[PDB]
């Protein structure tokens, strides 16, 4: 499936399966644009982060109960949801997803 | 070598 393939192929799960990871569906300017977008508080307390104003589309990709290394396996799920990312550094772009509601 | 910014790309970013 999508995600077996692209977390293998974005070196993600060539020496580990990664529990979690969310690919989003939208242009890379229109993503960086949400760090000047709604401003609220990382999960973590943090407040450099940012909601979108709209809905994005994503596929979140979980690993099954069953998987091990180096047999991976997830289970795909897609979507669209606003996303929430953390943004740093000048340009002001993300560098964490936080979530997607 | 890679950036926090680049990393966030690989591991999120499919137009």
């Amino acid at each position: 499936n999508y995600c077996n393939q692209m977390m293998k192929s974005r070196n993600l799960t060539k020496d580990r399966c990664k529990p979690v990871n969310t690919f989003v569906h939208e242009s890379l300017a229109d993503v960086q644009a949400v760090c000047s977008q709604k401003n609220v508080a990382c999960k973590n307390g943090q407040t450099n982060c940012y909601q979108s104003y709209s809905t994005m589309s994503i596929t979140d990709c979980r690993e099954t109960g069953s998987s091990k290394y180096p047999n991976c396996a997830y289970k795909t799920t897609q979507a669209n949801k606003h996303i929430i990312v953390a943004c740093e550094g000048n340009p002001y772009v993300p560098v964490h997803f936080d979530a997607s509601v | 070598k890679e950036t926090a910014a680049a990393k966030f790309e690989r591991q999120h970013m499919d137009s």
